[PDB]
């Protein structure tokens, strides 16, 4: 009752909001993105257990997870089916969502780094092996596809008088 | 005789061709 007591008074400083999962914009997912990564900063007074760097990458997995489920739930209202045009919108705005994604979780990244300097006793050697590495290989194989995608679509609207 | 004309494609689609010139251009851009 001790040792728990105090490692869950330690954790309480959260400031969690279920922003991502009710977001349905990524206007909306990028906001949030900036609201998590703010919340998280408090880093610091959480205990060293329930705080360990590695349950912290997981949790960071685990972001990234929901943040892939409702990258995915947004896609689905559906760039195959809809023309080029929200195929823009939609991939410039999940580019620009990754791109805070990486930004923020680098600016984490320098909260993990602000870790070990006073807990250099232990380390958690990077686990960056994740089910984001491939998926986010895979949106780079979206990205990559659907914008040669597009300027394919005005290129051949330039070469052949059989637009057709 | 036989190039005198077309009698449907020139005829009320030219303005729709000239649209589709200034289409080429926005192609050309």
């Amino acid at each position: 009752l001790n040792e728990a007591k105090d490692n869950v008074k330690y954790l309480t400083t959260l400031e969690k909001f279920i922003e991502p999962l009710y977001n349905g914009t990524p206007q909306q997912i990028i906001d949030t993105l900036p609201a998590l990564m703010n919340a998280i900063k408090m880093i610091h007074t959480i205990a060293r257990f329930y705080n360990t760097t590695d349950k912290m990458t997981g949790l960071f997995i685990k972001i990234t997870n929901q943040m892939i489920k409702n990258c995915k739930d947004r896609i689905l209202n559906m760039i195959w089916e809809q023309d080029p045009a929200e195929l823009i919108e939609v991939l410039g705005s999940c580019i620009k969502l990754y791109c805070e994604y990486k930004k923020c979780y680098n600016d984490t990244k320098e909260k993990v780094a602000d870790m070990p300097k006073g807990k250099t006793f232990d380390f958690s050697d990077a686990q960056i092996f994740g089910k984001f590495d491939t998926f986010v290989r895979r949106l780079q194989k979206l990205i990559e596809i659907f914008s040669n995608i597009q300027q394919f679509n005005a290129l051949a609207k330039h070469n052949l008088e059989g637009m057709d | 005789s036989p190039n005198l004309c077309k009698s449907g494609p020139e005829i009320k689609q030219t303005e729709d061709k000239k649209a589709m010139e200034e289409f080429k251009n926005v192609k050309i851009e």
